RNA sequence: UUGACCUCAAAUCAGGUAGGACUACGCGCUGAACAAUAAGCGCAGGAAAAGAAAAUAACCAUGAUUCCCUCAGUAACGGUGAAGCGGGAAAAGCUCAAAUUUGAAAUCUGGCAACAUUUCUUUUGUUGUCCGAGUUGUAAUUUCAAGAAGCUGCUUUGAGUGUAGACGAUCGGUCUAAGUUCCUUGGAACAGGACGUCAGAGAGGGUGAGAACCCCGUCUUUGGUCGAUUGGAUAUGCCAUAUAAAGCGCUUUCGAAGAGUCGAGUUGUUUGCAGCUCUAAAUGGGUGGUCAUCUAAAGCUAAAUAUUGGCGAGAGACCGAUAGCGAACAAGUAGAGUGAUCGAAAGAUGAAAAGAACUUUGAAAAGAGAGUUAAAUAGUACGUGAAAUUGCUGAAAGGGAAGCAUUGGAAAUCAGUCUUACCUGGGUGAGAUCAGUAGUCUCUCGAGACUAUGCA
RNA sequence: UUUCAAUGGCCCGUCUUGAAACACGGACCAAGGAGUCUAGCAUCUAUGCGAGUGUUUGGGUGAUGAAAACCCAUCCGCGAAGGUGGGAACGCCCUUGUGGCGUGCACCAUCGAAGAGCAUAGCUGUUGGGACCCGAAAGAUGGUGAACCAUCUAGUAGCUGGUUCCUGCCGAAGUUUCCGGAUAGCAGAAACUCAGAUCAGUUUUAUGUGUAAAAUGAGAGUU
RNA sequence: UUGAGAAGCUCAGACGAGUAGGCAGGCGUGGAGGUUUGUGACGAAGCCUUGGGCGUGAGCCUGGGUCGAACAGCCUCUAGUGCAGAUCUUGGUGGAAGUAGC
RNA sequence: GCGAAACCACAGCCUGGGGAACGGGCCAGGCAA
RNA sequence: AAAACUUUCAGCAACGGAUCUCUUGGCUCUCGCAUCGAUGAAGAACGCAGCGAAAUGCGAUACGUAAUGUGAAUUGCAGAAGAAUCAUCGAAUCUUUGAACGCACUGCGCCUUUGGGACCAAAGGCAUGCCUGUUUGAGUGUCAUU
């Protein structure tokens, strides 16, 4: 119809094809590399996460859920978890543990600066009188407050 | 039944891109089968004509008669077989076409680019 | 449609009304309506008398409804399809639909709409595990689930009867996907079998019973002479 | 001035297809997020309960997470919603306190340089 | 004076950027007919715009925007004609101005030097130094949802650089089942019969007629394999400027909030908007019902949504050469018009050109022989070749009509022909559904299909 | 079949006109060519359900076209807000039949004061939309060299011309009356109640031409 | 007595103009799902023909001649579906006419 | 020798009467070669 | 009354291009994607093939080269035998014009560089507005300034 779509039908060159229409293929799983094993390829996502134990969606279900088969004084209190329903739900959940006790050494050093900083007012101000210590300011150069100095204190032991 | 959505089933794109395609496509539309005891001795089915191959015609007026084949005639998708011609009004001899699709692959030409193709298929010599 | 730029009298002109993209196409039937319709759908499939004036040549099947057991589920080459279909005597059907392969009439074959042929046997299964792709290709033979029951594959034309072959995993699922005319069906929600205007449908025994005969008038001649 | 639905069966299953490629980069976690309960704001409506925006400032306090850490764990914040009855309180702190009860938190690698 | 700082200029001073095109969707200005309508003009994107309440509401209150459904043809107006509500799709929040870093402009472009880096020798960075920008204010900080500052005691942390594998995304090559067996008609077998084979492949097309099995494909492929190019994660090596930076908590200390704007009179436009006349406030100001809600005059922002254009793709109860596009072809083409503009007609020999050698007549054009072909009742004026219309021949008829209808006749021509079979009699040889008979097969004793054997 | 013989038959369509007269349109043949598509309303019928009803905004799902089918969450729309007699049908009889005794639907009289929709499809009707097809100078915007071009435009009509196959049944009115109309009437279409009941472009009888009560016929009356 | 397509078969009587208009049953075209285990190179569709038939009719079936690749009956679905006119659109073709004439 | 356009339902003896023109078709007539 | 002429019907040949069959076209709906130009786009003109009538293709590297493939054809002929009126495609080439750019619109130049064999030729650039910066100078500046 156009002049431009019908000046290159009439020509000798290509047509820029692209063999891209995968009607019905969803989209593979990349991400988690545990939920991907257990993702069927053929199933919906709302199929998937039901077999392996998740919620698609915490919030109600605009519509109807499939029957494929004939299917016969609180705000101190805490909900003490939710044990997993499925292998897969505790195989995430292991990893969750594992990389926490990984990551366990919450803790930090103290480099020279900051070493001798405390060595100079400990030596001098005692062990338990934080708020005089953090009242001087020959020493306290930077002056820091209690809660702080308290903090390199404790850190200053392991 | 096709189910990709990649390939199409339309008789009017489906001769377009027939009568559209250029040689380096008008070179696998133009195939030839092989002889019984030849396809099984490389295990390929049907391999593309080319010149200098012997063949024998198996369908038409000209069946039985074998040959080699002259020159391919992409552009009409047609073979031209040697001593196979027709008596033209002034005696001499216009060489009817057979298509690649009816003869039969006896000898094939052994290039270096024929060798690999034939193991690059799954095939042995 | 046609182009709405493009009377109808003249050459190179308007015909008189244009095409126009938003005429009604889909056509809405209520939801009762269109169980009613596939429940009797479904009813008919069970007598042969409707598959045979239907055109089913399942003259040698050895019983009507035609239930398998699950192992027909687990099939996964057509070579197995045919080695069951021919002992149990279905492949007269797919037998005929092969010989039935014309070339369309009319301007339809140049519109991707080349072939015509009749309909096989249905197959109504259960799971999928290879049952879908075994009896596919084989001519006519449709597969659909027990679940989705389509009335234009139990009552293609309008016409009641399409040989089904069922599996014994589907026809037990029967009583949960339709229900009974007093419990309800487990998968479709508050849905009943509909209730009929008479209990015996044979009416020649309704006339011809003896609380009937034994109280009509005398009979005059069926033919009275001039 | 006229529309036509013929993409209505196109355009349902390019929201599906829409939903599954979400699904794919974010694995673990849903794809939607947790919403309130909340009461509509007409006498026609007010004794139903439906979804929110999200849990305003006093439903984090009160369930006892905190408004910055509350955006990164799926759960949304309404700065313009507040609670007047204690019921709309307890509705939607209890609903947080059972999100939070079904919930794997991933640990994340953190930066641990050699002094401090 | 010097020379600073301010302005003023110029330079082929280096580094840049703007224009025109497209316009289906989109944002503005503007506009008459017949209505924010066409047009006219201006500006953009893969979407545009809008957008985190100076928003509703009177409730058990809701909570950025956008689209859909309803509310609803409702209220209101006077037929025009909504919005909350509700239900869905999608969701994500934010950055400045107003604070003294003042115990230290902590910020940044450009030159130069090396270091790197790449869709990339074509990209994009860092380090160092120098110069400028900047104190008429560039960073950090804070944005009302708060927050600043002091305090407390718990919880936290990379804008690095590799390697390794897994996963994905896009491009490219590649791996891929079975008849061309017999018989008949035909120019041709792809047809009809027969015997087979494959089938995750019986979509479609080609091929000398309808090809699952001759060819391309198709199915396996919701994939193996080999390459490259990238994306977000994981694993792990190295480097970390952390004396630092956050969240929650407690406050005997604090808390800045956008002006020719809002608002009023007045005049245009179509309620807002615009001009003109004036022109404000600080628990104030806007809007709703003494109350409730909101926090304007500054800024950004995905997805849900639109799409008669562009790059491709798949289909259709669509049209089938006077149709469907104006164009199935040399189609905006010839051609028409000073010009803007306007604008057609036109598809099919055959399987193969085998496209008619040659002889002959003719100045040739062409004709006649002759040839090819299955066919020339396919000869390029080429598929079938209708009607109108014209020429030749044969027939009957034919004093200013014709014309048709009934009834026949005549000429001319078709309809359609059928004693043949039935019954009875005998002989002759038979067979079987029959044996004063013997076996197998499938059914349900006997009902079939048969194989012997005898012919009563 | 052509032709002849005897008997016949004023050109078709439109419009006009009681009718014609007419005036139109018709050189011939082929092809094209005109109540359509849609939203709203009401009616009739068919179907599903029935104090209910409606899956298709959307979500779930659908491996063999996956734009189909199949399934249902939260709303929402539209609904929901007593006696007397005549009576359909039935039973009991009992001189049976005749009728009576009853029970009395729909409904109608009387006195009075035990919801029927919703949705889909069709038909006909109506209102809009380009609105059966064709035809009236336009006008406006914007351009080109008073003229001309392109679009808005499917601008406007009570009017003009045309509007396409067959058979069967019923078949008017052609105008009162008030007042462009609402009536009526004629024709239908449905629902009713009766032939033991009413009638009649009827005729008599007779009372005072009207009225009232015998024959001749027909079943008659309603909404 | 076989005469149950109960939508069938059978019996009896009267009747038959028709515009506007109302009602009903059918015929035909393109395509659509079902079907005829339909037809077709031993000739589909089409076309012509004073061949033969069928129907009141719309229409239909068939023989011959040409022709050469498709097509149809039945049940439903569906619509750009039926022509003699519109000084109708397009193409073709005559008389006028070998005339006006050049 | 080269060669239109207009026009075209179809025609073309009248005599009279034929009521509505009727003559261009109908009936009586003659004509009609 | 036969011929001629006029008329009907049949045979045959012209004429015409309907019908029937299809069909590398149209239309319609859905679907995926984001991509022009001062680094010269869209458009136009002139060129170019072993020969093209249109038509496409291409730009003096002209119906294209490099590179990656495929592996022997182009085809009316020619033509070579990594062929190909082939595909892919990341490298170069890309005539005059056109927002169109030295002034003008054919011509006329300017500047610099390169060179020729002081002058000339070629090449390069020489369009305006605006932004960041550099240099140069000037203002009737403000000072500064003993």
């Amino acid at each position: 119809a156009n002049p431009r779509q019908r000046n290159k039908q009439r020509s000798g060159k290509p047509r820029l094809t692209r063999r891209n229409a995968n009607k019905k293929a969803k989209a593979k799983i990349y991400g988690n590399f545990v939920i991907q094993q257990n993702w069927d390829k053929h199933a919906t996502l709302r199929q998937n996460y039901a077999r392996l134990g998740l919620l698609a969606t915490p919030n109600y279900v605009t519509g109807g859920v499939e029957k494929l088969y004939p299917d016969p004084d609180v705000l101190d209190k805490e909900i003490s978890i939710a044990p997993a329903k499925t292998e897969v739900v505790r195989q995430l959940e292991e990893e969750a543990v594992k990389k926490a006790a990984r990551q366990s050494n919450k803790m930090l050093p103290l480099s020279a600066f900051e070493h001798a900083y405390i060595q100079r007012l400990i030596n001098k101000y005692g062990t338990e009188d934080f708020e005089s210590m953090a009242k001087d300011v020959k020493l306290n150069s930077k002056l820091f407050n209690g809660s702080k100095l308290k903090n390199l204190y404790i850190r200053m032991k392991a | 039944m096709k189910f990709s959505r990649d390939v199409t089933s339309s008789r009017r794109k489906q001769r377009k891109a027939h009568f559209g395609a250029p040689s380096s496509v008008r070179r696998v539309l133009m195939s030839a089968p092989l002889s019984k005891e030849l396809r099984e001795q490389y295990k390929i089915r049907s391999l593309p004509v080319r010149r200098d191959d012997q063949i024998t015609v198996i369908r038409g007026s000209n069946k039985g008669r074998e040959g080699k084949i002259t020159s391919v005639y992409r552009k009409k998708f047609l073979l031209l077989i040697e001593r196979v011609t027709r008596e033209k009004a002034n005696g001499a001899s216009a060489p009817v076409g057979i298509d690649a699709s009816k003869v039969v692959i006896t000898k094939l030409h052994l290039d270096k680019d024929r060798k690999d193709l034939i193991v690059r298929k799954g095939g042995k010599v | 449609a046609v182009s709405e730029k493009a009377g109808n009298m003249c050459r190179s002109g308007r015909m008189f009304a244009p095409t126009k993209t938003w005429r009604k196409w889909h056509v809405k039937v209520n939801q009762n309506e269109k169980r009613y319709a596939i429940a009797s759908a479904v009813a008919a499939s069970g007598v042969p008398s409707l598959l045979l004036a239907r055109g089913h040549r399942i003259e040698e099947i050895p019983e009507v409804p035609l239930v398998v057991d699950d192992a027909v589920q687990s099939f996964q080459k057509t070579k197995e399809a045919v080695a069951l279909l021919k002992e149990i005597k279905a492949y007269r059907d797919v037998i005929k639909v092969a010989n039935s392969r014309k070339l369309r009439a009319g301007k339809g074959k140049l519109r991707n709409r080349r072939h015509v042929q009749r309909r096989g046997p249905l197959v109504v299964f259960n799971e999928d595990t290879g049952i879908v792709k075994a009896f596919r290709n084989i001519p006519g033979v449709e597969i659909v689930n027990v679940r989705r029951l389509n009335l234009l594959q139990l009552a293609p034309g309008g016409h009641l009867g399409r040989f089904v072959i069922w599996t014994k995993s589907a026809f037990g699922l029967l009583d949960s996907v339709f229900g009974s005319t007093t419990e309800v069906a487990q998968l479709k929600k508050n849905y009943f079998l509909p209730e009929n205007i008479i209990s015996n449908a044979d009416v020649t025994r309704l006339i011809n019973s003896d609380e009937i005969q034994s109280i009509v008038k005398a009979a005059g001649p069926s033919r009275v002479k001039r | 001035y006229v529309k036509t639905w013929f993409n209505q069966p196109g355009r349902k299953l390019r929201r599906r297809q829409a939903r599954q490629t979400k699904a794919a980069k974010i694995a673990p976690r849903p794809v939607e997020a947790i919403r309130p309960a909340v009461k509509p704001p007409t006498i026609r409506y007010n004794m139903k309960v439906r979804a929110g925006r999200g849990f305003t400032l006093e439903e984090l306090k009160a369930a006892g997470v905190s408004r910055r850490v509350a955006s990164t764990i799926g759960i949304p914040v309404d700065h313009r919603r507040r609670n007047r009855s204690e019921e709309s309180l307890q509705r939607n702190v209890e609903r947080i306190k059972v999100y939070l009860a079904h919930l794997i938190v991933f640990p994340r690698k953190a930066g641990q340089p050699k002094k401090g």
